[PDB]
């Protein structure tokens, strides 16, 4: 009765936790902290360019599956 | 120079600058304060308005 011909679950959870979010857009302000990382999300125009060593281009996000540069693997 | 059959009035206007005093008796207004936003769009190929 637990035939699970598909194998929808407990596997795709996985692959809609990299699947789902949405860029950020209307993060709030609170005078006491001012200044996060969390700000800094939304601040960073993540830019695309080279360090010509391979590490450093792991990092910055060059070798991308898009278009354009996206970092964080 | 010589009258005319009828006679005339006229009407002016005028603009005075005032320095002003505001009274206000204490705790007439109750005001809401809600959390600040802030937004991003349109972004400018050198520029990004917020």
């Amino acid at each position: 009765m637990k035939v699970q011909g598909s194998v929808d679950r407990r596997r795709l959870q996985r692959r809609i936790a990299g699947l789902l979010p949405p860029p950020a857009r209307r993060l709030n302000i609170s005078r006491g902290s001012e200044f996060t990382r969390d700000v800094r999300g939304l601040v960073e125009e993540h830019a695309q360019a080279s360090s010509l060593s391979a590490a450093a281009v792991w990092r910055a996000g060059l070798l991308a599956p898009g278009e354009v540069a996206v970092a964080g693997g | 120079k010589i009258h005319p059959g009828v006679a005339m009035t006229v009407v002016r206007t005028d603009e005075i600058l005032s320095e002003n005093i505001l009274f206000s008796s204490r705790a007439s207004t109750s005001m809401f304060i809600g959390t600040p936003n802030v937004s991003r769009r349109e972004a400018r190929v050198d520029a990004v308005t917020f």
